[PDB]
């Protein structure tokens, strides 16, 4: 179907299609000469006005050069800047996991592979979404026992059952609090709930 | 100038594609800026 | 460009001779609305753009990671906040 | 938040999706012959 | 008449073109700028 990567890839084509084409039709503009043919002025014009005539053909054209090389030297500088945005997440999207949340595409990224596609990289991020969703009272720490804090890691504090548990962030599933889901504060922040009877 | 040949189509052409550059960019960053984000229908400027 | 003014901006010049700045696609407020979403996304539920917890939360174990101990952070949470819009006001007060 | 509780919706169930990415790290070479262009055949054009 | 116009426009064209190289130049500093910031609103904004 019609899709972002694949018009992209051929754009890539398209764009130097264009622009190769653009850089032969300037072989046909007259440039304010007789004509755009060097055959034409040397078979109608004798040699020193012909040689007026050649000057103003090889300004177009050497015009037209330098304005190519200008936009050469831009887009493949843009390359430069791609080929390195490639590299960097072949380095940390496929062959490892960086810690930068929209590096590898939208989301939460679990993981990306690469595959080869014509003048460049295909990425496949794939991501975790999530389908549907419970609304949940939840508390962002507790304050238990002796005044002591716990935050949960990667999740939240959930009554339960009557009884304070923890869920992860991404996924509902009440589990028991343990030290394997908690990070200890000596002192617990005011406005963290007041749990005196857990642990 | 029109004897002149395709410069105006040229120098038109590539406006153009800066200018669609700097479209596309800015909706990438709109993008980037929105990415991710849920908001409670309960939230007023006026009173939060 | 079109009034009767006797003050001619020299952009009106300018687009008489064919130069013009065209507007982007998106509004400046536009993409104020943008900001602003994504600034209310780190004050209240869900907290959906400051790690899924409280603003004031993220910024004690933000600066808790720098390896400043919890205890002085949650002991010290009203001197952090105004520390915090202090530096805030500073910035709004620099563009003057 | 009531008492010390916050309401969030928190996923039940998900899936994976996938995403493409084309991103560009090579382009045509292209090579001119600046003279060929230029001057084509013709020893008078080379000449100037 | 046509002598003198030709010289206008072969002057204003080139400093079309010059204008153009320019401006493809500055774009290509404000991509640059835009990824920038759409990198330090990912990874100093929405996370750290
Ligand atoms: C999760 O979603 C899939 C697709 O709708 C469904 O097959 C599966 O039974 C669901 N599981 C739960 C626990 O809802």
């Amino acid at each position: 179907a019609p899709n972002s990567a694949l018009a992209k890839i051929q754009s890539v084509v398209n764009s130097n299609a264009q622009a190769l084409n653009s850089l032969l039709q300037q072989l046909f503009n007259k440039f304010g000469a007789i004509s755009s043919s060097l055959q034409e002025i040397l078979s109608r014009l004798d040699p020193p006005e012909a040689q007026v005539q050649i000057d103003r053909l090889i300004n177009g054209r050497l015009t037209a050069l330098n304005a190519y090389v200008s936009q050469q030297l831009s887009d493949i500088s843009l390359v430069k800047f791609g080929a390195a945005l490639a590299m960097e997440k072949v380095n940390e999207c496929v062959k490892s996991q960086s810690p930068r949340i929209n590096f590898c595409g939208n989301g939460n990224h679990i993981l990306s592979l690469v595959q080869n596609a014509p003048y460049g990289l295909l990425f496949m991020h794939f991501s975790y979404k999530p389908i549907s969703f419970k609304t949940v009272l939840v508390s962002p720490g507790l304050c238990i026992s002796g005044d002591v804090g716990i935050a949960p890691k990667q999740g939240y504090f959930i009554k339960h059952n009557d009884h304070w548990m923890f869920t992860g962030s991404s996924y509902y599933y009440p589990e028991p609090i343990s030290d394997k889901n908690v990070v200890f504060m000596n002192t617990c922040s005011v406005n963290f709930t007041k749990a005196p009877l857990v642990y | 100038l029109s004897e002149y040949g395709t410069f105006c189509d040229n120098i038109n052409s590539i406006l153009d594609e800066v200018n669609g550059l700097l479209d596309t960019t800015q909706l990438h960053v709109a993008d980037t800026l929105m990415q991710g984000v849920t908001l409670s229908s309960n939230l007023n400027t006026n009173l939060h | 460009c079109t009034g009767g003014s006797e003050i001619r901006d020299l952009l009106c010049v300018q687009s008489f001779n064919g130069i013009k700045v065209l507007p982007p696609i998106l509004s400046e407020s536009q993409i104020s609305g943008y900001t602003t979403a994504a600034t209310v996304a780190a004050m209240f539920p869900p907290w959906s753009a400051a790690a899924g917890i409280p603003f004031s939360l993220n910024v004690q174990y933000r600066i808790n990671g720098l390896g400043v101990t919890m205890d002085v952070l949650n002991k010290n949470q009203k001197l952090i906040a105004t520390a915090f819009n202090n530096a805030l006001l500073s910035i709004q007060n620099g563009f003057s | 938040s009531v008492g010390g509780l916050y309401e969030i919706k928190i996923p039940t169930n998900f899936t994976i999706v996938g995403q493409e990415e084309f991103i560009q790290t090579n382009s045509p070479k292209v090579t001119i012959d600046c003279s060929l262009f230029v001057c084509s055949n013709y020893a008078a054009c080379h000449d100037l």
